[PDB]
RNA sequence: CCCAUGAACGAGGAAUUCCCAGUAAGUGCGGGUCAUAAGCUUGCGUUGAUUAAGUCCCUGCCCUUUGUACACACCGCCCGU
């Protein structure tokens, strides 16, 4: 059902958001992060092909996250930030920042903040030729 | 003719120097050639810090740091601005900006 | 959304491809004043009264 | 008989404040006893807003080609059916001006995005002058465009628009396109 | 001697021979609120309220007022009262009476004092006038 | 000058021109041409605004640094069946 217990005192989440440079996920699952209350993208709320990745998109996804768990009976969460990571891109996407935010204005209270970007020891060639893309 | 006395690389006393991938494009360029950013930021930006703060469980959490390195080749990084085509006199210069 | 009184104290510019947006930077009279920059458009009296009815919207440069 | 004015009193007529002229400002040289001066608005910046509201609202609706700056209109509008009306409402007076727009007053805005996209607006909101100035100047330019062939048509074009110019309601239609499109902008942060 | 400018505005004038006689209320000779073109009216009547019947009883001022243009024959009758109180009381009693009307008048309403300088402006080259051109073809 | 037999009678293909206040636009009047000769131009008044007090996105200009195999100067030079 739901946790009944000290109306007074916090549950704790965890939200890990994959904030990519094409898209942005918003994903509380529980405290041990086996077992998921909800997962919102940016692209279940926009329905185009650039914007996908937008901070609007990303707040929105945030504020359907929230509502959910809310509803859910989690009140607070660790945020557990991650970029593409591997041998890609390890800054996070635009969708992180507003993303964060609009979990901290939709009535959510924000524990630790980490950051979960896959960091190789060292990597595999990458997606591009030793003279790199040319666009 | 010979634009740079250091052929605008850091090989000094050695053969050849490992390479690496430019995070822009992936190119192939070696280590010293690089040009090489070292970006300490927020993970949370200055326009989303308070309202963190306001929803934060502990009191003066300290919020933590971003660190990431950037690695850009001539191209990546002359158009990114990150630098500039100088003067014959001022490419010698290698102080850093002050920022 | 509590409309609180804000007075200007530099304008930085205009933003766009032809010119459409504005930016200044604004602090409180008597409320424990802070340097927050904000959008703008247009006329700012000397000593105007922006309209932060929102303290969460400093508008973003670049 | 020590009232102040022909139709203000000093006795027992009490705002209970002073803060309460932002549009409306009428306490030094720019008094004449009717709205009609002739005069410029466009000499320099802010100078439209300067204008009163009421002013403005009566005197900026010159538009279109056949009432373009003609003062006689304006004349006609503040001048007969509302001195008039003035005392002949009964109640007190002050509703009029103080039954339009405290609530309707668009408090944000948002202008273009980017190199390639149309379909949001970054937020911008302004302390009354640009507001006022970018709101109403589209306010009045749409209330003309649309509004040719008017059944609301002068000789009784002061009531509405004199009870949704200067402050005090939220009732007026092309400011609630503007507010909910402010709503729209307003959803940037 | 005789100092005399009247009144004047844009284009038209109100000449004000300022001397003692019946002083009536008249505008172009005419009642208070009586002018055929029915538009700027109420301008005089604001003052006479204040002071009372016995102040205009020896004030004659015969006016020549000719001029076509609203806001030059109106705005002008204005300018020619303040001048009359003004050399009236300046000339009789004191400079501070004067000084009083004169204060509620002219910071009652900035523009008696000053005109509009505004005017049409040249037509030049190759263009229907001052700044609009000629449609360029390539 | 006029008799009412209706003019898609109330915002306009890609392509574009001009314009920041007594300005745009409406409106007529003089001068030149000339015999009163104007739908041209050159001036003059009269009614009289909407927008903007910005930018370098387009078209171009200027002051610096930079690259050039161009100097007929990029409408350049030049490579291969």
């Amino acid at each position: 059902l739901g946790p009944q217990v000290a109306e007074g005192e916090n549950v704790f989440g965890v939200c890990h958001i994959f904030a990519s440079f094409n898209d942005t996920f918003v994903h509380v699952t529980d405290l041990s992060g086996k077992e998921t209350i909800c997962r919102v993208t940016g692209g279940m709320k926009v329905k185009a092909d650039r914007d996908e990745s937008s901070p609007y998109a990303a707040m929105l996804a945030a504020q359907d996250v929230a509502q959910r768990c809310k509803e859910l009976g989690i009140t607070a969460l660790h945020i557990k930030l991650r970029a593409t990571g591997g041998n890609r891109t390890k800054t996070p996407g635009p969708g992180a920042q507003s993303a964060l935010r609009a979990l901290a204005r939709s009535g959510m209270k924000i524990g630790r903040i980490e950051d979960v970007t896959p960091i190789p020891s060292d990597s595999t060639r990458r997606k591009g030729g030793r003279r790199g893309r040319r666009l | 003719t010979k634009k740079r006395r250091n052929n605008g690389r850091a090989k000094k006393g050695r053969g050849h120097v490992q390479p690496i991938r430019c995070t822009n494009c992936a190119r192939c360029v070696p280590k010293d050639k690089a040009i090489k950013k070292f970006v300490i930021r927020n993970i949370v930006e200055a326009a989303a810090v308070r309202d963190i703060s306001e929803a934060s469980v502990f009191d003066a959490y300290v919020l933590p740091k971003l660190y990431v390195k950037l690695h850009y080749c001539v191209s990546c990084v002359i158009h990114s601005k990150v630098v500039r085509n100088r003067s014959r006199e001022a490419r010698k210069d290698r102080t850093p900006p002050p920022r | 959304q509590p409309i609180k009184l804000a007075r200007v104290t530099k304008v930085l510019g205009r933003t766009g491809s032809q010119g459409q947006c504005t930016q200044v930077r604004v602090e409180f009279m008597d409320d424990t004043s802070r340097s927050i920059i904000r959008n703008v458009k247009g006329p700012v009296r000397e000593g105007d009264v922006l309209t932060l009815l929102e303290s969460e919207r400093e508008a973003r440069r670049l | 008989d020590i009232k102040l004015f022909g139709k203000w009193s000093t006795d027992d007529v009490q705002i209970n404040d002073i803060s309460l002229q932002d549009y409306i400002a009428v306490k030094e040289k720019y008094a004449k006893y009717l709205p009609h001066s002739a005069g410029r608005y466009a000499a320099k910046r802010f100078r439209k807003a300067q204008c009163p509201i009421v002013e403005r609202l009566t005197n900026s609706m010159m538009m279109h080609g056949r009432n373009n700056g003609k003062k006689l209109m304006t004349v006609r509008i503040v001048k007969h059916a509302f001195e008039i009306i003035h005392l002949l409402t009964g109640e007190n007076p002050l509703q009029v001006l103080v039954n339009a727009i405290i609530n309707s007053g668009p408090r944000e805005d948002s202008t273009r995005i980017g190199r390639a996209g149309t379909v949001r607006r970054q937020a911008v909101d302004v302390s009354p002058l640009r507001r006022v100035n970018q709101a109403i100047w589209l306010l009045c330019t749409g209330a003309r465009e649309a509004a040719f062939r008017n059944i609301k048509t002068i000789a009784e074009c002061l009531a509405d628009e004199l009870i949704n110019a200067a402050k005090g309601s939220s009732n007026s239609y092309a400011i609630k396109k503007k507010d909910e499109l402010e709503r729209v902008a307003k959803s940037n942060r | 001697q005789s100092v005399q400018v009247f009144g004047r505005k844009k284009t038209a004038t109100a000449v004000a021979h300022c001397k003692r006689g019946n002083g009536l209320i008249k505008v172009n000779g005419r009642p208070l609120e009586m002018i055929e073109p029915r538009t700027l009216q109420y301008k005089l009547l604001e003052p006479v309220l204040l002071l009372g019947k016995e102040r205009f009883a020896g004030v004659d001022i015969r006016v020549r007022v000719k001029g076509g243009g609203h806001v030059a024959q109106i705005y002008a009758i204005r300018q020619s009262i303040s001048k009359a109180l003004v050399a009236y009381y300046q000339k009789y009693v004191d400079e501070a009476s004067k000084k009083e009307i004169k204060d509620i008048l002219i910071q009652y309403d900035r523009t008696l004092l000053v005109a509009d300088p505004r005017r049409c402006e040249s037509k030049k080259f190759g263009g229907p006038g001052a700044r609009a051109r000629y449609q360029k073809s390539y």
